[PDB]
């Protein structure tokens, strides 16, 4: 739609992509396997990145020249889930490994000699501030910016 | 044997006759 | 400066502390009071080279000198031959 | 054991060789070595850089002087097919026979190598032509160089004041140069450019002879001082135009119209000048703007003190900034240091794409050796700008005396700046270096799909809303038209900025995922590399690992071992360690045009398009394909086209390399062997008695950190100077 | 279209708001104060600024600009002339 | 006389050159 082509739906340069590379995996008339049962080039490697036909799904999916995909994501005619849907996911994921990172050491500083318990793992991952992650909902969204890691500790 | 001042004469006379007719030449034979 | 590199600190005890440092530091001066009363940061340092092996061990906490001299002999680099 | 060096006095009676390298590099430090006061110091720039302008001159004169009387001129003004120019004479006695074969080139007779600087164009761009009318050269700007030099000594004369405290006021000067110099300095440009030169490219010659006699037109000045200007603008030139010479000439200075050509790209002949002109109001509106005593305008306090824009009540001060940036000499040069440093490539990045001479890109060859020069350089600024920034801190700059006040708090603040700038790189970097291994694990592994490949939108964006008319596109407000500009049109952006996609020289070109790397491996560049800058200069002063690291602030390099183990923390070792970053910016960078340009000019586009989104392909092709013609050019087959250059570039590899040594060698292994072949002679006949004078050692702690650099530089900056001339010359492209 | 001398009218504005004081009160450059010869310590970094001095003529010479902005500019300059004109002189009317 | 403009390289490249490094072997003495 954009800057590059369209799709799948018609992208003739993609097209010959997928035939001559990929089927030249061919190019080897035989090469004994009559019926064999090891040599899998023969079956899929080919086939899984081929029976990915006139079908990959169907993503829209811009393509350019030479028909490789170019992604816009802009949040228009097709194109959102190519940076937010994974870029959220990839915010969500991380954030939930320093939560925690701010967590299996903000647990430690106290008690009696506490001065490299580190090196060894107190809790393995964590396993117990763990899910603190999942279990956030909001939580730094406003406990981080009220009380605790409060401007005063600021 | 006359140093008594020289060294200055023998770098301007000696060394502008090792390099004006050293460099020059009437007919090339060239680089 | 002409050697001019700063270790003092505030004790200037030395007892297991420091004494390592060809010649230069012919020190235990003691100044009218600092604990084990003995103060300052050098001798007379036109002598020797430009260690910092001179901190290394017992303080200067600030900095700990190094080269800073510029001024610099010959029987101050080893090589003058 | 004597007395010498005449200035320093610790170098001056240092037995050792010391005594020589650190004499040749402490010479132009005054601020701050014997002979010194603040009245001579700054006199002592004063007439120094007046011995400047005056080098400037010598290095112009012969420049317009191996031209003149060989090296093609009523030549290339009869028509400049990309054949071959001329700047001098090569004469080598170590040169084969092979003076013969190219190297020896067509018209001259002699060898000789051809302007790859653009002077042939301007020489020429402006007027100025004629192989009898030309020989004018030297003869002025030397005429000229030479008075460079009489003020230096006349202003270095007591008597006749070279003035001392008159060089902190700022307001005069400056109330005076951004009038007097700039506005005038342009002005007398349009004055000339117009009378004599516009007259000379699309119209006739000018005869040194006449000058009243000669007239743009028939009736003068006409009305002009009547207010009634506009009748310029009307059948200005044309296009069927035959560049030079008239009949499609018209006659009629300043425009804005008609545009690009096939017969030369460049600006109009016009527009360089109504532009000089149009300028030279501003800054002679400008200049007169601050005091110089008749009694109006402006204080350059009391228009900061209590200015402040976001200040008002928001407790952050702004004290005399100004007896600190006049006091300082280094804040001076450092906030003149950049601004060059900015424009220099502002310069060199606007001298493409509009190229202002006559046959230029086009060329192709001393377009793409000459927007670098001017990309190195304006790097090679930038770094001292930075560096004279971290001087003023240490040197000058005063804690008491600038304190609640904006420069500081930048201090006081300053943990974050250096860590919010090392978040952008670290982020910057690995997110840059996912696509680009991802992109070439993928290659290599059968995949040219799977590849990452962002499109770059935000900038074709800048583009479809101004002129790249690319295959249509609506936009909401502007769908290409309903709305257009509706209080634009006809005036103003007429064919010019409108030169779309053009595939040959179309301005702007068409963006994709192998310029939304490299775009963002130029970002990680001026970043990382001022990180290191920022950094190097927030703490010239000091440190919890050297809290008191100053007096002395820059140069100090080493410390001893202990503490952590203490070393390269001088702010000029950041510096010293800063100068790789901006050797590899400016690397990224100008690599970058050229593959680009070189593809985009004698064949395809397509290749820069799926081989520049990934990484090794930066490597095959370009790198390795395109070096061809310059190496089997010493071949085992006689010296063909090419020899100073692959020579050159063999020079390129080894210079480099040989700053490794300096770089991983630290003066003690060195020294210590010195030690004991300097047990040699002493030790040895036909060779004992025969002293030196000054006591062999090895080299200082500081010394080497440059030296390899200012080897690891030449080398790399000698070789691509080296390889791209050595490559854009046959080319293909 | 354009409105050449609408702005040219328009510069000559306000520089005519400098023919100014060369004549009114005393000498040139409020004398020379403190130009060539340095003032001490005060040119030492400094002075001076005063966000009080934009009157006195705001009123008067703000006439200046329709001056020959009026009947000097699009209406033809000084039509009441003569006063030796043959080493020619005219001068001509070229609107 | 015929082809002979050769002295501006030696008195630069070589003598000038001479002058100096002779010369300038006053930054040792004079
Ligand atoms: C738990 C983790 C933790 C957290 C919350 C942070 C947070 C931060 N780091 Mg950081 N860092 C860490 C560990 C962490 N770091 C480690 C181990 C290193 C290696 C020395 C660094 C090296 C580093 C540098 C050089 C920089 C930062 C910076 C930063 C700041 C910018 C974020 C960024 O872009 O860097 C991204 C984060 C990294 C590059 C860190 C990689 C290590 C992560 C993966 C730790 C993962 C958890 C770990 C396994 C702990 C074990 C779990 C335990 C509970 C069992 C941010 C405050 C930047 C800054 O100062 O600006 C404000 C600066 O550029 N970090
Ligand atoms: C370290 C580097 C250095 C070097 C060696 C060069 C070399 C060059 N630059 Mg350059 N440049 C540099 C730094 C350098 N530059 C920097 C830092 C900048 C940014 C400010 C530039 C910006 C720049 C531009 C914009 C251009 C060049 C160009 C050039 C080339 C033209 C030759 C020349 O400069 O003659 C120099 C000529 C003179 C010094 C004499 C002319 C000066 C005029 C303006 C003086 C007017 C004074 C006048 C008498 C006053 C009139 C008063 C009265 C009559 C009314 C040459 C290759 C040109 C080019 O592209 O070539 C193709 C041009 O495009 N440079
Ligand atoms: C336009 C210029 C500008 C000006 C007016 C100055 C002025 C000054 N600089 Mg400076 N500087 C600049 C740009 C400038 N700089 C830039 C762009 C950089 C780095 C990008 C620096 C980096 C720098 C450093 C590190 C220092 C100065 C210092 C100084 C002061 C003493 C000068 C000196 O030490 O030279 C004397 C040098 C020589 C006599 C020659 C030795 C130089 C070597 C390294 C050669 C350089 C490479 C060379 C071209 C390669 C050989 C040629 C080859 C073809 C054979 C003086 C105030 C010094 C200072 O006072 O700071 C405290 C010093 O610290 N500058
Ligand atoms: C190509 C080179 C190499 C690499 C990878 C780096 C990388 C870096 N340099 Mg650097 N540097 C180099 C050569 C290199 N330099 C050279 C030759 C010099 C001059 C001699 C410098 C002088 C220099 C300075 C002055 C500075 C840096 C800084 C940096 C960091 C800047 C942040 C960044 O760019 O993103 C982050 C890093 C990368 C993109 C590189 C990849 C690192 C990750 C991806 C490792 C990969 C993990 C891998 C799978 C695990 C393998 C390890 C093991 C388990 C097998 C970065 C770590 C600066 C800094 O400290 O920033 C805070 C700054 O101080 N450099
Ligand atoms: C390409 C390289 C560069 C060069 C030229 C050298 C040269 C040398 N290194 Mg070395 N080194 C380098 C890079 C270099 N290194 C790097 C990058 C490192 C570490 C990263 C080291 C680590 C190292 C160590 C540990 C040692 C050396 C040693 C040596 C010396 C060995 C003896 C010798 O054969 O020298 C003489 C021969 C040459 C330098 C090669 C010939 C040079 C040609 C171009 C001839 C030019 C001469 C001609 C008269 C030029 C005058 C013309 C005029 C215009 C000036 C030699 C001086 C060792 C040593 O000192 O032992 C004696 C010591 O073991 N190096
Ligand atoms: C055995 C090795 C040898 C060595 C030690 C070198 C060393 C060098 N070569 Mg070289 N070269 C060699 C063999 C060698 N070459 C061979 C066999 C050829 C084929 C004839 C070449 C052809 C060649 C060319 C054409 C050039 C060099 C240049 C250079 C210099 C680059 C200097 C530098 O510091 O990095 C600077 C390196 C880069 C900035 C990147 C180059 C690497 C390419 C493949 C990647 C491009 C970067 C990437 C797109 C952007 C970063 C991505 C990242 C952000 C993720 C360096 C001196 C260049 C030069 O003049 O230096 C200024 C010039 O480009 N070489
Ligand atoms: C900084 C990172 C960068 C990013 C954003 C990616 C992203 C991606 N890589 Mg990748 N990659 C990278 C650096 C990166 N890579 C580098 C540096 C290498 C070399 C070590 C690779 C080598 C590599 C391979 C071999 C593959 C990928 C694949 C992928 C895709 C599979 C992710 C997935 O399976 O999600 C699924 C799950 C969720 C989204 C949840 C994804 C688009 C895979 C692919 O299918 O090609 C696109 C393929 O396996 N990458
Ligand atoms: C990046 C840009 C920024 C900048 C530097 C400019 C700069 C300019 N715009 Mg502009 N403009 C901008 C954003 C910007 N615009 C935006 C966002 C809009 C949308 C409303 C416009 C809509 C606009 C119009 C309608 C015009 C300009 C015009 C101009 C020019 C005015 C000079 C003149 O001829 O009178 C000047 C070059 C004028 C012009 O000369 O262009 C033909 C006029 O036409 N602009
Ligand atoms: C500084 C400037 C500039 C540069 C880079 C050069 C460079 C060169 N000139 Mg040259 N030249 C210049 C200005 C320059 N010239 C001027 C202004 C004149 C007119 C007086 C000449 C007259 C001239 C002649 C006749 C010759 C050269 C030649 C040469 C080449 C050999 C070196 C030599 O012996 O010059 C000689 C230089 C002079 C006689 C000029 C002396 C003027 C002084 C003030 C400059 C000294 C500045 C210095 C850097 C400090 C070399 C390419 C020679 C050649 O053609 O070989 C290929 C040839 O011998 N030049
Ligand atoms: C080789 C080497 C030495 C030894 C010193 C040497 C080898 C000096 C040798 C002199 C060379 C042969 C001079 C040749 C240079 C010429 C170009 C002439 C210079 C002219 C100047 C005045 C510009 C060090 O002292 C050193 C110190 C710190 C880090 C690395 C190193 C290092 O690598
Ligand atoms: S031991 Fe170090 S006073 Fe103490 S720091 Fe000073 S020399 Fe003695
Ligand atoms: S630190 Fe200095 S003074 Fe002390 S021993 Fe070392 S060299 Fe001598």
């Amino acid at each position: 739609d954009i800057a590059g082509l369209t799709p799948c739906k018609e992208s003739k340069q993609f097209a010959k992509r997928e035939k001559q590379a990929l089927k030249k995996l061919q190019a080897s008339l035989k090469l004994y396997a009559d019926d064999s049962a090891p040599a899998l080039a023969i079956k899929a490697t080919m086939e899984k990145t081929k029976k990915r036909f006139d079908n990959y799904g169907k993503y829209g999916l811009l393509c350019g020249s030479d028909g490789l995909p170019h992604l816009i994501v802009s949040g228009d005619q097709r194109h959102w889930g190519e940076f937010i849907t994974p870029g959220i996911l990839f915010l969500y994921i991380a954030g939930w490994i320093g939560w925690v990172g701010r967590s299996y050491l903000i647990a430690i500083r106290d008690e009696k000699k506490p001065t490299q318990k580190e090196i060894i793992i107190d809790v393995p991952l964590a396993s117990s501030l763990l899910f603190r992650g999942f279990s956030w909902p909001v939580a730094a969204y406003r406990e981080l910016l009220n009380g605790e890691l409060v401007d005063n500790n600021f | 044997t006359k140093r008594g001042l020289l060294l200055k004469f023998l770098i301007l006379g000696g060394g502008s006759l090792l390099t004006y007719v050293s460099a020059n030449a009437p007919q090339d034979v060239l680089p | 400066m002409s050697h001019s590199v700063k270790i003092y600190d505030t004790c200037i005890g030395c007892t297991q502390c420091v004494r390592a440092c060809p010649t230069d530091v012919l020190e235990m001066i003691p100044w009218g009071g600092c604990k084990a009363k003995q103060i300052a940061s050098a001798p007379r340092t036109e002598d020797c080279v430009g260690c910092k092996r001179c901190e290394s061990a017992c303080p200067t906490d600030f900095l700990s000198v190094r080269v800073y001299l510029w001024h610099e002999t010959t029987r101050s680099m080893g090589l003058a031959y | 054991a004597l007395r010498i060096p005449r200035f320093s006095q610790g170098i001056a009676q240092d037995p050792t060789t010391r005594r020589i390298w650190f004499g040749i590099a402490t010479a132009h430090d005054f601020e701050s070595h014997d002979d010194i006061t603040e009245g001579r110091l700054y006199q002592n720039i004063f007439a120094s850089h007046f011995g400047q302008l005056a080098i400037i001159f010598l290095w112009t004169s012969g420049n317009l002087f191996h031209v003149a009387w060989q090296g093609n001129f009523e030549a290339w003004v009869q028509d400049p097919f990309h054949v071959r120019p001329i700047a001098h004479a090569i004469w080598d006695p170590h040169f084969g026979q092979p003076a013969v074969e190219a190297f020896t080139r067509g018209g001259a007779l002699g060898p000789v190598n051809n302007a790859y600087s653009g002077v042939y164009q301007w020489w020429y761009t402006i007027g100025l032509r004629t192989n009898e009318d030309l020989y004018t050269g030297a003869i002025f700007l030397l005429f000229l160089s030479f008075i460079s030099l009489l003020a230096g000594w006349l202003h270095l004369q007591p008597k006749w004041k070279p003035s001392v405290s008159w060089f902190k006021n700022a307001e005069s000067r400056l109330n005076h140069h951004l009038s007097g110099l700039f506005g005038v300095s342009s002005l007398a440009w349009a004055g000339h450019l117009v009378h004599v030169a516009i007259p000379g490219s699309r119209g006739e010659y000018v005869r040194w002879n006449n000058f009243l006699d000669v007239l743009p037109y028939p009736q003068g000045l006409g009305p002009l001082l009547t207010g009634q200007w506009n009748l310029y603008a009307q059948n200005p030139s044309s296009s069927n135009h035959l560049f030079g010479t008239t009949q499609g000439a018209g006659t009629a200075i300043l425009t804005i119209l008609g545009g690009f050509h096939p017969q030369t790209q460049s600006l109009w002949l016009t527009d360089v000048a109504h532009h000089h002109l149009a300028i030279a109001f501003l800054f002679l509106i400008g200049g007169l703007m601050y005091r110089t005593n008749f009694g109006i305008g402006h204080s350059i306090k009391y228009i900061l003190e209590a200015h402040i824009p976001p200040g008002g009540r928001l407790g952050r001060g702004h004290k005399g900034l100004y007896d600190t940036i006049n006091n300082s000499i280094h804040f001076q040069l450092g906030l003149a240091l950049a601004s060059l440093g900015v424009i220099t490539s502002l310069v060199a990045q606007h001298m493409y794409s509009l190229p202002a001479y006559a046959f230029i890109a086009q060329d192709f060859t001393t377009q793409a050796a000459l927007y670098t020069h001017h990309q190195y350089i304006a790097g090679f600024i930038m770094t001292g700008a930075f560096a004279h920034g971290p001087i003023f801190f240490i040197r000058d700059y005063n804690p008491e005396q600038n304190a609640d006040n904006v420069l500081a708090r930048m201090l006081e603040h300053k943990e974050a700046i250096i860590s919010h700038l090392s978040w952008a790189s670290l982020f910057l970097g690995f997110h840059t270096l996912g696509l680009y291994v991802h992109n070439d694990v993928m290659l290599a592994f059968g995949t040219p799909e799977k590849q990452i490949l962002i499109e770059p939108i935000f900038a074709q964006w800048i583009q479809s809303a101004h002129g790249k008319t690319t295959y249509g596109f609506d936009i909401p407000l502007s769908s290409t038209n309903g709305p257009a500009l509706n209080a634009g049109r006809n005036i103003w952006l007429p064919g010019w900025l409108n030169a779309i996609n053009e595939n040959s020289n179309s301005l702007f070109l068409t963006i994709g995922p192998g310029d939304f790397l490299v775009h963002h491996a130029i970002a990680l560049g001026l970043h990382t590399t001022t990180l290191i800058l920022v950094k190097g200069a927030l703490d010239a002063r000091g440190s919890k690992l050297m809290p008191d690291k100053k007096d002395f602030g820059y140069s100090f390099p080493c410390d001893g071992p202990g503490r952590g183990g203490t070393c390269d923390i001088s702010a000029w070792d950041d510096f010293y360690l800063a100068v790789f970053w901006m050797l590899n910016t400016i690397g990224w960078v100008t690599f970058y045009w050229h593959w680009k340009h070189i593809t985009l000019w004698r064949g395809n586009v397509s290749q820069f398009n799926e081989s520049s989104t990934y990484l090794m392909g930066w490597l095959r092709d370009y790198l390795w394909l395109n070096s061809s013609q310059l190496i089997n050019g010493i071949t085992p087959l006689v010296c063909n086209s090419l020899s100073v250059w692959a020579w050159m570039f063999l020079f390129g590899h080894l210079v480099w390399a040989t700053g490794f040594m300096f770089l991983i060698s630290w003066r003690g292994y060195w020294q210590e062997l010195i030690e004991t072949l300097a047990w040699a002679h002493e030790r040895t006949p036909l060779a004992n008695l025969i002293r030196w004078r000054d006591k062999p050692v090895a080299l200082s702690i500081v010394q080497a950190r440059l030296v390899g650099l200012v080897h690891f530089s030449v080398g790399y900056i000698f070789t691509y100077a080296a390889f791209l001339i050595a490559s854009t010359s046959g080319k293909f492209g | 279209p354009s409105l050449v001398i609408s702005l040219s009218t328009g510069l000559s504005l306000f520089l005519g708001r400098f023919v100014f004081f060369n004549f009114q009160r005393e000498n040139m450059a409020k004398q020379v104060p403190e130009q060539n010869g340095m003032s001490h310590f005060e040119a030492g970094d400094t002075r001076a600024k005063e966000y009080v001095s934009l009157l006195k003529s705001n009123d008067p010479v703000g006439f200046n600009i329709v001056d020959v902005l009026a009947w000097g500019s699009i209406g033809h300059i000084v039509a009441y002339y003569i006063l030796a004109t043959a080493s020619n002189g005219y001068d001509p009317s070229f609107f | 006389m015929i082809n002979l403009p050769s002295l501006f390289v030696p008195l630069v490249g070589l003598l000038f050159p001479a002058v100096a490094m002779a010369s300038l072997f006053l930054h040792v003495e004079k």
